[PDB]
RNA sequence: UCUUUUAUCGAGAGGU
DNA sequence: CACTCTACCGATAAGCAGACGTACCTCTCGACCCTGTGCTAGACACGG
DNA sequence: CCGTGTCTAGCACAGGGAAATGTGTCTGCTTATCGGTAGAGTG
């Protein structure tokens, strides 16, 4: 998995239609995903584990 | 009563809960996975 | 990938990436089957056609 | 336990050794005989355990031929045949044998 | 001593001259030993042990119990010692190897002094007992119903004898006439062993009280109370057709279940030790005091027509005073008893083999000690509580595994109960908080998800009531002046202090100050 | 807490009975609502 | 001659009764002892008879007049189901019920199957019996290792 | 030139 | 040409039984019983 | 008095086979009661 790839990404349990949405990969070091912030509401998401 | 007995056993084949009369055991006295149950549920096949 | 995450990709529409997602990345598997009768009893061998 | 072959009684076999047949020890005399003849004469193979509380009304001991005996426990079948030698000693008597093994 | 003896018989007519030798067999139960745990090494040595290598080695921990016992024989013409098992032991209990040594062995033990206890130890690995929860007995209850229903209003009891502690039967009372709805306001019953609702006139003539004044005489405790009074004319107009006892008695017996065609002759008998026995049992069993029986139903039946009429609330269900917790005394004990009781019955079945032959059975071999040591074990080991051919209709979930992280999450686990409603029908009134929990149990600390506030973590200055007998209560009382009941009389007694003692109600007194 | 550990689940099965319910009605070529077999739900989809 | 014996509608009658599997015997012990003691009372136990076929797996049969005493015979008996379950035998099926037996095979040179020890399943041939009759002498393919890992 | 194994049923304690 | 007296289909409840309990993810702790038959070992008796 | 053989008892392994009685809402479908006639045997 290289950049720029589209991968499509999710979270449980999805609602309405805007909680599976593709984004672009960008490759990081350490252990965990990163999200812009904007993209917290459809998701229902919080960092808080 | 063995073909009364024959009649339970093709019964208990395809259904366990059958209201009426008591699940047949297992050996070790657990109830059997008739072929109903392997469908039907949230766990089974057009679920899961 | 619960029935949720289904009806969200029916919601989106991409029927390919459904019919990927519960196909080719899973279970694939073929049948030989008749044309009269019409079960999947057919006798099959293949090295010898 | 073993089963008298003459009449079809069920007792322990020490009794058959220590009282004889209750029925037939008059003729067959195990009481005063060694183990090897109150095991010619009684069975320890046997089917079909009958209690037999009123031999003289009931159906069931006329059936089995047990209706002039006393009450007790008695076999449908006796495996075995009481030897020839005795048969032939028990029809000096005026008894006749009629096998009780089916 | 719940059961004392085990008895056989033999009549005659063994193959002889007609000589009858009635002889029974009968074996007494004294006296018990208990050991401290021991090692018993598969070289064969013992040796005594300790719960460090009770951990180790993945070992048990258990005491041998010893069971003396005794035989006699009864004829007419007309031993020692026996191992019953091991007993799992609870770690700084008495009968433990860590209530004494103190520190400095402690510490050569392997054992630190911040441990507590309070754990079992099975199969190397730590147990505890959750304090379970259960619902009072031998008290009044009276609760109503929704209004789709032919019932009105409803009195219940469950009743338990107090040495054993535990249930027996249960005995309802129902109240029909809806509003104006139902047609008869009649009320009846519900017994135990019985088939239809039998009206309430026929218990109390059933007893043995046939006339009316004595009847409306121990129900209503006024000659004013024309309302209840009102309201009980349809009793009397329906049990009118019975006049005496015997026909009321084999009215009752004829729906009782048993046979069929127990006529007058053996089924009045059957009615009668039906209504000594189970009905109201944690009251008496011994005939000549059914007149107490009928003051209790008095009372009951009293209390119903009090609840219906509105001049008392309906009882609350979830009032923290009418439970009790059973701890690890209560639980330990019925399973001890139930294996108990198939012990004793796979003794008396090789008694009767070993006697067919005509020989000795040599109790030393009529014993097989794996019955309870499995049980026990099992039951502690698994959870499921109960026994282990019943797996399923059996209770889950009562001993579980210590939880060994840091030192609040243990001192929080050995402090909880649990309260089995279920986790179905939501509804919200045995999940809230009740008033009465100001200090008996925690507020805040509780699970959350499927089980929110049916888990429950004790106060800090709580504790559990043991178990007092209580004669000396009675003699403390009989002294000052506690009038007996049979020379009660309502009209005699309206102004009267009422005694109630443990539920069973034993006697009336007058001033209640000084008491 | 308690009411909030009501009421959700209740919501998602709601949910479930009706996607459920309501997952074959598609706008065909020409405005027509129709389900899996032609019973034409909305003649012009939207009534606009 | 037998047929001289046969029922007949003065004859007392004949209730079956289901009992625990294995227990046969024992039922019909327990009601011979209750009949004998019972004998010459005041309270005689009103039956004739009572037997357990081997082929008829987990009933007792019983012979009396009146059903009572067929309750009466079983009253207390730990080994018989409480539910009502008694049974009428046809007069016609009477002496079924008795018949007293043709496998009793086996000749030398046949084949026979091992039910028993390492040679369970394995097909053996008669050789021969012995005078008394109860052993067969078997030939049979060995599975031996010829002391090869003996101690 | 590859390949390369994770029982089963059930129970409980948890995280959003 | 009033009369009952019964064979109809309504419309009742009426009682009944069963069918049904959010989504995903992590972790730890357990296992058939009884009876009958055969083989081996120990003890007792008889013979040398 | 000692040794050997036979018999009995106990233990282990393998094969076959079950039971003493002891949570709540809804809708539809399958059973009794009710009427109601709606006729015909009747005076
Ligand atoms: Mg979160
Ligand atoms: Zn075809
Ligand atoms: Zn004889």
């Amino acid at each position: 998995l290289m950049d720029d790839d589209p991968v499509l990404f999710n979270r449980q349990p999805s609602l309405h239609k805007m909680s599976m949405m593709a984004h672009r990969v960008k490759v990081m070091p350490y252990s965990t995903f990163r999200l812009n912030l904007s993209v917290t509401s459809p998701y229902n998401a919080d960092f808080d584990g | 009563e063995v073909e009364q007995l024959l009649q339970f056993h093709v019964a208990t084949y395809m259904d366990n809960d059958i209201a009426g009369q008591p699940q047949a055991l297992q050996k070790s006295g657990r109830p059997v996975k008739a072929i109903r149950a392997r469908l039907k549920g949230k766990e089974g096949r057009l679920r899961g | 990938f619960g029935e949720m995450e289904r009806d969200c990709m029916i919601a989106h529409g991409a029927a390919g990436f459904l019919k990927e997602r519960l196909m080719e990345a899973s279970d694939a598997f073929r049948v030989h089957v008749c044309g009269i009768c019409g079960l999947m009893s057919v006798i099959a061998n293949l090295k010898k056609n | 336990e073993r089963a008298c072959m003459l009449c079809g009684i069920v007792l322990p076999g020490r009794v058959f050794m220590q009282n004889g047949c209750p029925n037939c020890d008059s003729v067959l005399n195990l009481r005063d005989s060694d183990q090897a003849t109150v095991n010619e004469c009684t069975s320890s193979s046997f089917e079909g355990l009958v209690a037999v509380g009123d031999n003289e009304h009931s159906w069931v001991a006329k059936w089995l031929r047990v209706d002039r005996f006393q009450p007790g426990l008695y076999a449908v079948r006796v495996d075995g045949r009481l030897p020839s030698d005795i048969v032939a000693a028990l029809e000096q008597y005026g008894v006749y044998y009629r096998p009780r093994d089916g | 001593w719940e059961e004392p003896r085990l008895i056989l018989d033999q009549p005659a007519q063994h193959t002889n001259e007609k000589d009858n030798i009635n002889k029974r067999y009968e074996i007494r139960f004294g006296k018990i030993y208990l050991s401290r745990p021991t090692m018993t090494e598969a070289d064969g040595t013992t040796h005594a042990m300790f719960p460090q290598e009770a951990r180790l080695r993945n070992l048990t921990y258990s005491s041998p119990v010893y069971l003396d016992m005794e035989k006699s024989m009864f004829t007419s013409i007309d031993g020692n010692k026996v191992h019953i098992g091991k007993v799992p032991i609870m770690l700084r209990s008495k009968f433990c190897s860590l209530r004494t040594l103190d520190e400095v062995d402690l510490y050569k033990m392997k054992e630190c002094p911040y441990d507590m206890g309070g754990y079992f130890v099975i199969n190397g690995s730590e147990k505890v007992l959750i304090a379970q929860e259960r619902s009072a007995a031998n008290i009044v209850q009276v609760f109503k119903k929704a209004a789709p229903s032919p019932i009105s209003h409803v009195a219940e009891i469950r009743s338990a004898l107090e040495k054993g502690s535990r249930l027996i039967s249960t005995m309802q009372i129902k109240l029909y006439g809806r509003e104006d709805k139902g047609t008869g306001r009649t009320i009846k019953a519900t017994l135990p062993y019985v088939k239809q609702d039998i009206p309430i006139v026929i218990v109390f003539r059933a007893l043995g009280v046939v006339p009316d004044g004595e009847i409306l005489q121990h129900i209503c405790y006024d000659e004013n109370d024309w309302q209840m009074l009102e309201m009980l004319k349809p009793c009397i107009e329906e049990g009118f057709v019975i006049q005496d006892k015997e026909v009321a008695l084999d009215f009752i017996g004829r729906r009782g279940s048993a046979a069929l065609g127990i006529r007058r002759e053996k089924r009045i008998q059957y009615a009668k030790d039906i209504l000594q026995k189970e009905l109201l049992p944690h009251i008496t069993q011994e005939e000549g005091f059914e007149t107490r029986k009928t003051f209790f139903l008095g009372y009951m039946v009293n209390r119903l027509l009090l609840c219906a009429l509105e001049r008392k609330d309906q009882d609350d269900r979830d009032h923290f005073g009418k439970k009790r917790l059973d701890l690890a005394g209560p639980l330990l004990a019925n399973l001890f008893r139930i294996l108990f009781r198939k012990l004793t019955r796979e003794i008396y079945r090789y008694m009767q083999r070993c006697i067919e032959t005509d020989r000795d059975f040599n109790l030393n071999l009529a014993v097989k000690s794996t019955t309870i040591t499995s049980g026990l074990k099992y039951s502690l080991a698994t959870g499921n509580w109960g026994e282990q051919k019943k797996a399923m209709s059996s209770r889950a979930g009562v001993s579980q595994v210590l939880n060994r992280y840091t030192y609040s999450s243990t001192l929080s686990h050995l402090r909880r109960t649990n309260t089995p409603i279920g986790r179905d029908g939501k509804l919200a009134k045995p999940r809230q908080l009740h008033n009465t929990h100001w200090g008996l149990v925690c507020p805040a600390e509780t699970p959350e998800g499927q089980a929110c506030g049916l888990v429950k973590n004790l106060s800090l200055l709580s504790g559990i009531s043991i178990g007092s007998p209580s004669e000396p209560i009675i003699n403390f009382l009989e002294e000052w002046g506690m009038e007996p009941l049979e020379d009660y009389d309502p009209a005699q007694h309206t102004k009267s202090t009422r005694i109630f003692v443990n539920g069973v109600w034993t006697g009336i007194h007058r001033d209640p100050s000084m008491l | 807490l308690i009411d909030t550990a009501v009421k959700t689940a209740e919501t998602g099965y709601i949910q479930r009975r009706l996607v459920k319910a309501l997952e074959d009605i598609m706008v065909h070529y020409d405005g027509t609502t129709r389900n899996s077999l032609g019973d034409i739900i909305q003649f012009l989809y939207g009534e606009d | 001659p037998q047929r001289l014996l046969i029922p007949t509608v003065d004859d007392p009658g004949i209730w079956g009764v289901k009992v625990r599997l294995g227990k046969e015997k024992d039922v019909v012990r327990q009601i011979l002892k209750k009949k004998l003691a019972r004998e010459g009372t005041k309270n005689p136990l009103e039956i004739y008879s009572a037997f357990q076929r081997d082929s008829f797996k987990g009933h007792v049969y019983i012979e009396a007049r009146k059903a009572e005493a067929i309750n009466d015979a079983l009253k207390g008996n730990v080994n018989v189901f409480s539910n009502n379950s008694k049974f009428l035998v046809g007069i016609v099926e009477y002496k079924d019920l008795l018949r007293p037996v043709s496998d009793v095979k086996l000749t030398r040179g046949s084949y026979v199957r091992v039910k028993n020890g390492k040679f369970k399943g394995d097909l053996a041939q008669v050789d021969e019996v012995l005078e008394n009759g109860l052993e067969a002498r078997l030939k049979l393919v060995p599975r031996l290792d010829y002391g090869k890992d003996l101690s």
